[PDB]
């Protein structure tokens, strides 16, 4: 006669329905990936619309039970969740609208197109098309048509279809009494019921904005390194006193700088750190490379891989019919079983690819005893910063010279270094403005004190401002180039990158303490030290059945979001950059000059 | 999925060791009770396992088995395989017959 046990009598029941309804789901998803036809596309419908009605009777079955009551912290979590009603508040005519848009935006936006116009000769998909057009050629004027060829082809159409989303989707928070819909993802990160311990919602914006101050001067130097060196491409086309242009920094949307590092190499004379054609003398095969990644994770004290595993998932691609994307996505389907999806391939990226996916699997059972509605991360950043740590490891020299991939003599120098944490800090440090970029302009947006003329106008200067980018041209209010990117058109919280890093390297320097490392973090290794992995495993089998809040006190003591323990690890990259940056202009104001 | 194995998930009471329950009343959540149309409170214990090839092998359906072993006033019971020998002649030997 409690509401206490009331809840437990019902969560226990949708436990085991829950998880009997998402493994059939699960294993279902699966065929959709491995073979696709007419018939397979209805059948994976059915099963998606019966999985997707299941959750929305279970809420209205727990809204009657009080939560005023309830003690027990772990119910708590569970039922607040579960109680989502979501779109019910919509009426029958407006909760249509919501799989027919969404639908048709997906289907408009896997249309690749670069035919140019008046001249059709051919033109493929985005990967094959678009990714080749601007990692290999270096033409300027195809370039910027590259640039209209997306964001004047596609997101045209857009600005009417892109205005009724955020327009009803912002109403979604007084459905749910709530603030603003850009409120409804900062409740991850909100803590209560705990004296000392609660997390204001609000209190993630002021704490991500008192973190950025210190972002800004490694940024300031790294933006004037790069163009110096990005000036020698084009002499007399760009002056070295304004900002750079937009489309060459690696990706369209210079999310990642991964492809600067070859333009931008430091002494290329000397042959780079490549053991490509070493993996080939050896004859090394798809068995091979993962088996060795499996003996990693025993050193280190983690169990190994269960045996229904590697006789049970895919590793290369099969057959020469089967066109099923293999995007690396990771998968948990329960009961002991877990996959790997991506096409394997004898590249550098594909092998850190393969590591760094394989963490989230492991991740995701270390938190398997947890019910379902708790198994999950902390929050949205704990399971990608997670599968990201060990990443780093697995590059450091030594750690490839330990597995025998590097030859055994083999110095280690201060260029042999530099060259290496350039390479992490232009896809770390070049990302991060990126990531608070897009998410301050949705967060506003998203709360509605913006008058609709105001879009473009805004947009474009204040990126002239913190990012500091010049527009290749200008552009007027009917374009909607931001809403282009996948995290933003589908839906998806991309804050979570942004903690990512945040959180990589709050755990990095733990664990390294954690391992009784006696040198630079760069250099840091976290093999062969079964503390550390006593300590990671104690964290990870946590899951969301504990506040995130108290995880980071598990780790560096610290109940704050600490910012520290960041600029540390690029120290080093910081100071040959300073002395290197002496004359160079560093700073930019308001620049006008490169398109007066 | 083999969907033929079913399990007992609720019962009222604890169930008395060394006892098969054969019955289908149904758990009783509150107080209103259900006249055998399913509702919001009937919640019909019964449910079936689901096996799949693909399941893990931590997870897979073991076939376990239970011997008991106790003595009750009944005497004379029955055991494991006793273990004769080759019998010899014309030598000074133990012997271990039948009792
Ligand atoms: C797709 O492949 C799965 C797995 O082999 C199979 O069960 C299913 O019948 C296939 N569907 C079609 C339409 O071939
Ligand atoms: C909540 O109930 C579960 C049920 O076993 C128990 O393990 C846990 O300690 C309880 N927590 C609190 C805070 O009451
Ligand atoms: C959720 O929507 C339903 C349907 O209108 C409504 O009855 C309920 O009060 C709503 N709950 C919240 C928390 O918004
Ligand atoms: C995984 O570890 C266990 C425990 O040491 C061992 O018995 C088993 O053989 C290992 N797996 C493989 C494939 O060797
Ligand atoms: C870890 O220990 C193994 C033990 O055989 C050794 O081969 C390997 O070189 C060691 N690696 C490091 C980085 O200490
Ligand atoms: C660091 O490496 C550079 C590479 O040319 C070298 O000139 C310099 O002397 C090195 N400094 C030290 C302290 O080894």
């Amino acid at each position: 006669s409690t509401i206490e046990e009331q809840a437990k009598t019902f969560l226990d029941k949708f436990n085991h329905e829950a998880e009997d309804l998402f493994y059939q789901s699960s294993l279902a998803s699966w065929n959709y990936n491995t073979n696709i036809t007419e018939e397979n596309v209805q059948n994976m419908n059915n099963a998606g619309d019966k999985w997707s009605a299941f959750l929305k009777e279970q809420s209205t079955l727990a809204q009657m039970y009080p939560l005023q009551e309830i003690q027990n912290l772990t119910v708590k979590l569970q039922l607040q969740a579960l109680q989502q009603n979501g779109s019910s508040v919509l009426s029958e005519d407006k909760s249509k609208r919501l799989n027919t848009i969404l639908n048709t935006m997906s289907t408009i936006y896997s249309t690749g197109k670069v035919c140019n116009p008046d001249n059709p000769q051919e033109c493929l998909l985005l990967e094959p098309g678009l990714n080749e057009i601007m990692a290999n050629s270096l033409d300027y004027n195809e370039r910027l048509w590259a640039w209209e060829s997306w964001r004047s082809e596609v997101g045209k159409q857009l600005r009417p279809l892109y205005e009724e989303y955020v327009v009803l989707k912002n109403e979604m928070a007084r459905a749910n009494h709530y603030e603003d819909y850009g409120d409804y993802w900062r409740g991850d990160y909100e803590v209560n019921g705990v004296d000392g311990y609660d997390y204001s919602r609000g209190q993630l914006i002021e704490d991500v904005e008192h973190t950025f101050e210190e972002i800004k001067p490694l940024y300031e130097h790294l933006h004037a390194y790069v163009r110096a060196k990005l000036m020698n491409a084009y002499p007399s086309y760009i002056s070295p006193i304004g900002c750079l242009p937009a489309h060459l920094l690696g990706d369209m949307w210079g999310r990642f700088w991964t492809n600067l590092y070859s333009l931008t190499v430091p002494f290329g004379q000397k042959p780079n750190i490549d053991v490509t054609d070493a993996m080939v003398d050896q004859a090394w095969d798809a068995q091979r490379i993962f088996k060795e990644a499996e003996k990693f994770f025993v050193s280190v004290g983690l169990p190994n891989m269960t045996q229904g595993f590697w006789e049970n998932s895919m590793l290369t691609d099969p057959g020469n019919v089967q066109k099923a994307v293999c995007h690396p996505t990771a998968w948990d389907l329960g009961k002991g079983d877990f996959r790997i999806l991506m096409c394997t391939k004898v590249t550098m990226d594909d092998f850190l690819t393969a590591h760094h996916e394989m963490g989230h699997i492991q991740y995701d059972m270390a938190y398997a005893a947890q019910p379902f509605l708790l198994r999950n991360g902390a929050n949205e950043g704990f399971h990608e910063a997670v599968g990201e740590i060990m990443s780093l490891s697995a590059a450091t020299p030594k750690h490839l010279k330990s597995i025998g991939l590097l030859s055994p003599d083999f110095q280690e120098d201060n260029e042999t270094e530099i060259n290496f944490l350039l390479k992490q800090a232009l896809t770390i440090v070049g990302t991060l403005p990126f990531t608070y970029m897009l998410e301050k302009w949705r967060w506003m947006v998203f709360k509605g004190e913006i008058p609709k003329d105001q879009w473009m106008k805004k947009w474009w200067e204040m990126k002239r401002e913190i990012v500091g980018v010049v527009e290749p041209v200008p552009h007027d209010e009917t374009y909607c180039d931001p809403a282009s990117l996948f995290h933003v058109s589908n839906d998806y919280s991309f804050i979570r990158y942004y903690t990512r890093t945040l959180y990589q390297f709050q755990f990095q320097e733990a664990l390294c303490q954690a391992a009784k490392h006696e040198g630079p973090l760069h250099k840091c290794d976290i093999s062969n030290s079964t503390e550390a992995g006593q300590k990671l495993f104690n964290m990870l089998r946590l899951g969301k059945s504990e506040p995130w809040t108290l995880a980071l006190e598990n780790v560096v003591g610290a109940k704050n979001m600490n910012v520290r323990p960041l600029l540390n690890y690029f120290e080093p990259l910081f100071t040959w950059l300073k002395d290197q940056n002496k004359n160079s202009f560093v700073g930019w104001s308001t620049d006008w000059s490169p398109y007066a | 999925g083999n969907y033929n194995y079913l399990y007992r998930l609720f019962r009222k009471s604890n169930l008395k060791p060394f006892e098969r329950d054969i019955s289908t009343e149904i758990y009783q959540a509150g107080s209103t009770p259900c006249n055998g149309v399913e509702g919001f409170n009937c919640y019909f214990p019964l449910q079936s396992y689901g096996f799949q090839p693909t399941n893990g092998v931590g997870y897979q359906p073991y076939r376990v088995v239970v011997l008991s072993f106790e003595l009750l006033h009944a005497p004379a019971t029955v055991c494991g395989p006793k273990k004769s020998t080759n019998l010899v002649k014309n030598k000074c030997v133990n012997f271990n017959f039948n009792g």
